[PDB]
RNA sequence: GCGGAUUUAGCUCAGGAGAGCGCCAGACUGAAGAUCUGGAGUCCUGUGUUCGAUCCACAGAAUUCGCACCA
RNA sequence: AGCCUACGGGCAGGCGCCGAGGGUAGGGCCCGUGACUGGGGCGAAGUCGUAACAAGGUAGCUGUACCGGAAGGUGCGGCUGGA
RNA sequence: UGGAGAGUUUGAUCCUGGCUCAGGGUGAACGCUGGCGGCGUGCCUAAGACAUGCAAGUCGUGCGGGCCGCGGGGUUUUACUCCGUGGUCAGCGGCGGACGGGUGAGUAACGCGUGGGUGACCUACCCGGAAGAGGGGGACAACCCGGGGAAACUCGGGCUAAUCCCCCAUGUGGACCCGCCCCUUGGGGUGUGUCCAAAGGGCUUUGCCCGCUUCCGGAUGGGCCCGCGUCCCAUCAGCUAGUUGGUGGGGUAAUGGCCCACCAAGGCGACGACGGGUAGCCGGUCUGAGAGGAUGGCCGGCCACAGGGGCACUGAGACACGGGCCCCACUCCUACGGGAGGCAGCAGUUAGGAAUCUUCCGCAAUGGGCGCAAGCCUGACGGAGCGACGCCGCUUGGAGGAAGAAGCCCUUCGGGGUGUAAACUCCUGAACCCGGGACGAAACCCCCGACGAGGGGACUGACGGUACCGGGGUAAUAGCGCCGGCCAACUCCGUGCCAGCAGCCGCGGUAAUACGGAGGGCGCGAGCGUUACCCGGAUUCACUGGGCGUAAAGGGCGUGUAGGCGGCCUGGGGCGUCCCAUGUG
């Protein structure tokens, strides 16, 4: 009946179960982040920003986000960021973005 | 990825291969990159085997691991020798 | 194949005193020269004109007779003629002539075709040094056409060879009565074929 | 699952009137015999290996009944105690007579029912009396008393009852032996042309047709080219891809054994019962033939009156029975019961025929002569 | 294979083998036609029952429809 | 409210949009079949009359209109392929 | 280097016009018949349903165990059973499972074809170049413990190894925001800030081999886009809401109403929109003198699909035929408590149909997957089997033999024909018999050199004891259609508008070359006929290459829109047109 290919399968979760997490982490972190950009903050708004950065182009060395997908996330992610503290706040603090 | 193999040819009971270069995945008898000589495993020809080096020599410059019996034939051919 | 029956019952019909029989069709005895009427119950009665089909019909039926060869086969001939570049009337002959079988019989090895048929076929003659039995293979100018060894001494291939001695024969060949073994010289041209046809005719025939 | 041969085969069967027993015997056979050894069945005894048809024994089924005591080698005869020899018991005796069947062994079942030792003894003479009428060695067949119920409800209760454990069960055993001693196990051809005449044809769900029957002569195996002849309009050629013994892979059948052989590429249209099958070359289709026939009396259950040109009963060859013209010879009206002669016929449908081989005529039920084939005409 | 239905003049069809039709022939025609004259089974087979069988009984055959199982 | 933690967060689970199909409703297009009914085609010698071809024995034909067993008749107008 | 026409309307004629025949072709089928072989070829119908067996795996040179069979002592001994190696069963992990094989259902579409675009993009394994791999940490199978089931198979509990997952470091480089210079659709460079790396295993072990990571280039394989080309009906004429565009997003490898908000009202159509029908496209194939007409079966290329429909996951790549989820139909199994399957893979069964095969041998070769390799798998492939289905080669004999057996048919009763045909005589010798016996197979592997270049050694054949060679060696199948004309081939008898024939014309009514038998003849021959379908002839849809006064055909006439067509002369552009070269084909 059978035939072992099912590991496959197996494996497939697996690794399905396992990219699922880190990408949604990328997401709470990315809205995390813009929220407070929104609220209009300033370094925290960074320094999520900044942490939102690293846990991508992690993501990317996996079977996860790759190619351009990668840099598309950030891209724009940090794109908006700046344009969003360009609302007064001002890249008081140095984080991922530079002056 | 790509290779330098034979492609069989000829009729029953009388091969006659054709040393190509295809991508693997394409099938045997399938549509070649490029030809790069006969070969025929009998000899009823005094000319048999046959290879266009310059050719072969470039499609190797390029990576392209021939068929181990791909080799035979080219290297017989002299493509390596270079004294 | 190669007809099989009746013979000297077409030496007739056709009309055309044609030597298919060879050694008798020469008896005082063809047939011919005792019936010059078609066979059948009829045969022998006023003949109505034939049809300017008819012509071109019995024109082809008798050539193609004279070498005892199948319709498939000689048309096959004719096309592949038909198509060879130059004048296809000539040709035909030529590559109806190049046929082993007809070769071993102007070579003498036979007293007649259908006799050379059996002897090609039999392995008893050989080509350039390897034997060969296809009746139908065409051979090449500048070929050895032999009798086989072991047949060198058959009884009959003899007494063919041996009449052979003194006459002479198509000027495209050349035979060594000696060491029994002939040429072939060149594809003979018109002039040097001489038999009761007009190659026209088949030419138009196979055009109806 | 492969079928091994290992011991003499023997082909039997149940005949008797109807509801004394034949099918619970059957049935008893099979669980007694299973064992020891691990409406056509098989079973097999230290000594030999047998086949066994159930004759239904109904007159709906007589032809079925007439090819298969045809291919019997012994008959086993059941008779009840309870009701002694009835109008069946001598139908099935006369018609296996009729047929050749060499040997009777006489099964006394329903016991159970009669205990009156007088009653049955009684009723054993009767059917010793009843099969010296028919011209069956009475006195001497084996006459074995029990119950073919008793002993299936106890192999159904302990499957695993060996013999010498159970009264009925042994008296299946005593019967089992009865068989193995009386009927002697016939010498087979097998060193002639194969020839199987076809007794029936399926198709096997997802493998094709099969044809069945008793190999008369010769053998069979797969990779052999047969011939299928009789009947259809021309003889039909194919090659043997199955062989086997109670749907089990046989390496090769022999004369004696019935089986099934699978065809190739011949559709359940190509072949039928009647036809035979044979190595190719050794057997013929024809219509029109001579024959010696014998006109059964009428004190043998023929007519009283004689056949006449024109005549048209069944003429039954092995697995068939086909309509033929009687034509007597110039002068002779009328060929009487009692009365040997030889005659033309000319069948409605070819049969594969051949010179000595012999026939009854039948005219609807019941049998008026007995014929050889003598000379093959078309 | 198991069962039912079916099987009567050339065509259509019904216990003392019939009706209708046209159908066949003759005369007439140069012919055909039209008109006049005239004429006319094995009832699927066999056997049986009966004074007598298309008809009743048995055996069989063939056609047909449904059923049939699956080395 | 649960599970994991390296406290950021993840999973489970909850809600929503999209959604195969399913239901109900009302349309569109095509095929089959239907009591009867309408004409049409073809089929050796059945009926009725004679329209047309020779002024076809009232020139013929033709659009229209009415009418009559049937061809057809007639009215108006037209044409000659009639005089 | 290429083109032929005939029969049939009439008393006869010319014209018009349809019908018809002669040719070529087919994945054929049907009838009668049927000897040998080679190479080809074989479900056109129900994309209907399928029994059974086999078709995709492979690595111990990535990790730890179960079971089985060898070798060897640390405390003083059995126990915590620690180690090197050779089997087997799974597990983990890697690579392949997206190729190959099958089918034409759907699709009238940028699907296919052809020629370009991508400053709008990806590309695992293979090549070339640049650069590196330092430290800890983590949990899940296997396994062990207890449990439920007929089965398929599953829950709870306790451990563990990595080229498994993770963090910190280092960052040649590479990714992202803003600004500058260059270039111009998002292309190349550059400044600050931020962000991202690694895996060990094996041998001859501070020396290599196989791997890992990052980046740039190459090669191959794709995605998307555009111009032109690609079916019948207009008794389908108007079509359209994501519909057309826009700003901002979302989405992707990337362009784009692909998607979502908000806004603007557009977008297409007689140059045929929309709708119905039908269909996989091409290379080619068939016919034709060609132009055309028809076609798309085998093989090659593109697309599409895997019982019907939808959806994602995994991954370089799939929405994935022999992976997953759900709904539906269908068939099956069962211990009636639940579960199982998906031949349009090879072969085989059933149904349907006029009709389309062996449940074959082998991995020896070629090609493919994994592996360092030995090597494992391979119904891909290589061979064999079945059918005159096709093509080709070949046999049933050869030379003699009568002013001419017999039989049979004609007969003007002399004779004529079959007919050199036969018999008969000589010679050859298919079949059969015995002997020998392949090519296809040189690599991978082993030694020297450096595991390279070059040289030497060894293994391996399904078909097959077949081809083929040599010796012996018997005269050893013929059938089908036709014979009034077209169209080659005629007489007798039977029959009597009956029976029957028949492609069109037609024949048969008592002397039939037309029906049926016979003698004879013509044709083709292991075939010959028949039915079906395509081109031809048909200049019969006519561009080549036709027509409309009476043969079919001028609109009842006019006005005029679109469209089609356009006098003479001079000059500019150069789209049509024409030439050359080059890419392509
Ligand atoms: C019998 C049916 C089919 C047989 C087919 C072929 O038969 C065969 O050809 C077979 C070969 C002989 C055959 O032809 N059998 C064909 C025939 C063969 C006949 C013989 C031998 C015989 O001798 C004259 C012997 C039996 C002989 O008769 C006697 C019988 C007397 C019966 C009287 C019954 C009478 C008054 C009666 O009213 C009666 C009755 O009581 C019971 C049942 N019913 C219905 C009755 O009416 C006695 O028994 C002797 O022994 C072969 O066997 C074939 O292989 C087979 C089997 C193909
Ligand atoms: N009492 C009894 N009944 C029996 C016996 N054998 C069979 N039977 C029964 O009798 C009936 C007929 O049996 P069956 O074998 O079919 O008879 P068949 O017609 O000869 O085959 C069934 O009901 C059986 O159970 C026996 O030995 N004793
Ligand atoms: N051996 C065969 C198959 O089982 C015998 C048989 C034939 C026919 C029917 C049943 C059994």
């Amino acid at each position: 009946r059978n035939l072992s290919a099912l590991k496959r399968h197996r494996q497939s979760l697996k690794r399905r179960l396992r990219n699922k997490a880190k990408k949604s982490a990328i997401k709470t972190l990315s809205k995390k982040a813009i929220q407070l950009a929104q609220e209009g903050k300033a370094e925290e708004a960074l320094k999520i920003m900044r942490k939102a950065e690293s846990l991508i182009d992690k993501a990317a060395k996996g079977s996860t986000l790759h190619k351009n997908a990668a840099a598309r996330r950030k891209s724009r992610l940090m794109r908006k960021v700046r344009q969003l503290l360009e609302a007064a706040g001002a890249p008081l603090i140095g984080g991922g973005l530079s002056a | 990825m790509v290779k330098i193999r034979l492609a069989r040819f000829g009729s029953k009971h009388n091969p006659h291969y054709r040393i190509v270069v295809t991508d693997a995945r394409r099938k045997r008898d399938g549509k070649y990159i490029e030809k790069i000589g006969y070969y025929d495993p009998r000899k009823t020809t005094p000319d048999w085997l046959k290879v266009d080096v310059e050719r072969a020599r470039y499609w190797l410059s390029v990576g392209a691991q021939p068929t181990d019996t791909a080799r035979r034939l080219l290297r017989q051919a002299g493509v390596f020798r270079q004294e | 194949g190669r007809y099989i029956g009746p013979v000297c019952r077409l030496c007739r019909r056709e009309g055309v005193k044609l030597y298919l029989k060879g050694e008798r069709c020469y008896s005082p005895k063809c047939a011919m020269e005792r019936r010059p009427y078609p066979p059948g119950q009829h045969g022998q009665k006023r003949a109505r004109r034939p049809s300017d089909y008819a012509v071109r019909l019995r024109e082809k039926q008798k050539l193609r007779r004279i070498y005892g060869i199948s319709e498939r086969q000689f048309r096959n001939l004719f096309e592949e003629a038909s198509k060879k570049k130059g004048v296809t009337g000539s040709v035909f002959l030529g590559l109806l002539e190049s046929r082993l079988d007809n070769v071993v019989y102007r070579l003498g090895f036979a007293v007649s075709r259908r006799q050379a048929r059996q002897l090609v076929r039999h392995g008893h003659i050989t080509v350039n040094g390897r034997r060969v039995d296809l009746p139908s293979y065409r051979v090449r100018p500048g070929d050895e056409i032999a009798v086989a060894e072991k047949s060198r001494n058959l009884e009959l291939i003899r007494q063919n060879l041996e009449a052979m001695k003194g006459r002479k024969v198509g000027p495209w060949l050349s035979l060594d009565v000696e060491g029994m073994k002939g040429k072939f010289l060149r594809l003979p041209d018109r002039e040097d074929l001489a038999l009761p046809v007009n190659e026209q005719l088949v030419i138009e025939f196979y055009s109806r | 699952g492969e079928f091994i041969r290992t011991k003499p085969h023997v082909n039997v069967g149940t005949i008797g009137h109807v509801d004394h027993g034949k099918t619970t015997l059957t049935a008893a056979l099979t669980f007694v015999t299973a064992a020891e050894n691990p409406a056509h069945v098989e079973y097999e005894t230290a000594k030999r290996h047998y086949s066994h048809v159930d004759c239904p024994g109904h007159a709906d089924y007589i032809k079925n009944m007439i090819t298969g005591a045809a291919q019997m080698d012994g008959a086993i005869l059941v008779v009840s105690a309870a009701d002694g020899p009835m109008p069946q018991t001598r139908e099935h005796i006369l018609l296996a007579r009729q047929v050749g069947v060499p040997y009777i062994v006489v099964f006394m079942n329903k016991v159970d029912m009669v205990d009156d030792p007088e009653l049955l003894d009684l009723v054993e003479m009767e059917v010793r009396d009843l099969l010296n009428q028919y011209e069956f060695p009475g006195d001497e067949v084996p006459v074995i008393r029990g119950s073919a119920l008793l002993a299936l409800e106890q192999m159904h209760r302990n499957p695993k009852t060996r013999r010498g454990e159970n009264e009925w069960v042994d008296k299946i055993w005593e019967l089992l032996d009865a068989i193995d001693e009386y009927i002697p196990t016939p010498v087979r051809d097998v060193d002639k042309p194969f020839l199987m005449p076809v007794e029936d044809v399926f198709t096997i769900t997802g493998r094709g047709t099969v044809a069945t029957g008793r190999i008369e002569r010769g053998k069979v195996k797969v990779g052999d080219e047969v011939e299928i002849v009789g009947l259809a309009p021309e003889t039909r050629k194919t090659v043997v891809t199955g062989v086997e013994m109670h749907r089990k892979t046989l390496q090769e059948g022999i004369a004696g054994d019935n089986v099934g052989v699978l065809l190739r590429g011949v559709s359940r249209e190509e072949v039928e019962r009647g036809q035979v099958l044979a190595k190719p070359g050794s057997i013929t289709p024809h219509t029109k033939f001579e024959a010696s026939v014998y006109v059964l009396k009428k004190e043998e259950g023929g007519r009283h009156t004689g056949f006449f040109s024109g005549y048209r009963p069944q003429f039954y060859f092995r697995t068939t029975d086909v309509t033929g013209v009687v034509q007597l010879p110039p002068g002779v009206e009328m060929v009487m019961p009692g009365d040997n002669v030889t005659f033309t016929v000319e069948l409605i449908k070819p049969v594969a025929l051949e010179e000595g081989l012999r026939f009854a005529i039948r005219e609807g039920g019941r049998t008026v002569g007995a014929g050889v084939v003598t000379k093959i005409l078309e």
